[PDB]
């Protein structure tokens, strides 16, 4: 009956609304088709349970009433969106009323739900961080939010540091591709595709072992042995004029950089290199068929590595 | 009509390489964010 009177005179609309007393469906819809959210707030103030009524009414009319895209919200229509954004359009409320905290919360939720585009997830995280920094939160809450965001930032940095050689080998989109984990990062840093894999790459692929999770299930020691075997497969120990030629320079550099001079830092550096195995490494060397080449220099180095 | 470049000003300011956010006040940065939101409105 309201649609039939939508073309008729509006002088009887108030009469119909007062005849159908306690009118919510008619009143909130007349206040939603126009820009009179001041009238909507007056109705919510001068009524009983009108807030819980209008909430369920907007929930039922999702896509029909209460949207900020149907009304022209840059005018008195934006003054209307100011009250129509309560708990439903907090995103637009952030733009039109400077709700920085709600903006940061919604952007963080969107970044957490984002899985399709890593670039979009990173952009959402940056926007959330900027909104939180521009918000009026106390020092403690700001520091807590910054640490929570820094956790996700450190998590994303692993995929952000993807190698451009492995990305071109796999023919993956620069920005339209998914993210990776620490295991995938280590595997890519130790992949054969990385021709220029150096001591820094080995140190990174050995330091990325503290973020795996469930080390006893993920077989941390198998990867630790595989990385040390690849560090010698890339060394390619050879012989010159009947004399052993030490090509394990990369392993030597890795073993010299593993020690950060903790003797003066108070850590038990003496006897802190029991991670690498010898017999288990020689098994992998036999599997790779480089044992006869590298076994003399392996023991030669393991002597100065037990003397160090 | 460079709405994308205008919205990139947020990242330009928040960039830690320059730390431009430390030179702006609260109200001024809020007004700049409101301008960015107005640009995003035209982008929509």
């Amino acid at each position: 009956l309201s649609p039939l009177l939508i073309l008729g005179q509006y002088a009887w609309a108030s009469n119909l609304a007062e005849k159908y007393c306690d009118f919510d469906i008619l009143v909130q819809i007349c206040e939603m088709t126009d820009n009179q959210s001041r009238l909507q707030r007056y109705m919510t103030l001068f009524a009983e349970q009108n807030f819980s009524d209008f909430l369920f009414r907007w929930y039922l009319e999702k896509g029909k009433r209460g949207k900020l895209l149907s009304q022209p919200a840059s005018q008195h229509g934006q003054l209307a969106a100011f009250l129509q954004a309560h708990d439903h359009l907090s995103w637009l409320h952030e733009l039109n009323s400077q709700e920085f905290e709600k903006a940061h919360r919604t952007l963080q939720t969107l970044a957490n739900m984002e899985t399709r585009y890593f670039c979009k997830k990173k952009t959402l995280l940056g926007l959330s961080k900027l909104a939180a920094l521009a918000s009026d939160f106390q020092e403690d809450v700001l520091q807590e939010k910054v640490e929570e965001i820094a956790e996700q930032e450190h998590f994303l940095l692993h995929q952000e540091t993807l190698p451009k050689k492995l990305l071109e080998e796999k023919q993956l989109d620069l920005n339209a591709m998914p993210v990776l984990a620490p295991f995938q990062l280590i595997q890519l840093y130790v992949c054969e595709e990385n021709k220029r894999a150096n001591e820094n790459d080995f140190m990174k692929a050995l330091d990325l072992l503290e973020y795996i999770g469930d080390d006893s299930e993920v077989d941390v020691e198998e990867l630790k042995l595989e990385i040390l075997c690849k560090a010698i497969k890339r060394d390619e120990w050879s012989a010159t004029d009947g004399k052993d030629d030490p090509i394990e320079a990369t392993k030597d550099s890795i073993f010299v950089k593993v020690l950060q001079n903790l003797l003066n830092k108070g850590i038990e550096l003496k006897g802190y290199l029991p991670k690498a195995e010898t017999l288990l490494q020689s098994e992998e060397l036999n599997s790779l068929k480089t044992n006869s080449y590298f076994e003399f220099s392996l023991k030669a180095n393991y002597e100065c590595y037990m003397k160090m | 009509k460079q709405y994308k470049d205008c919205l990139r000003l947020a990242d330009i300011v928040s960039s830690e390489n320059q730390k431009l956010y430390t030179v702006f006040s609260k109200t001024e940065m809020r007004n700049l964010l409101q301008k960015l939101r107005e640009s995003s409105l035209m982008l929509l």
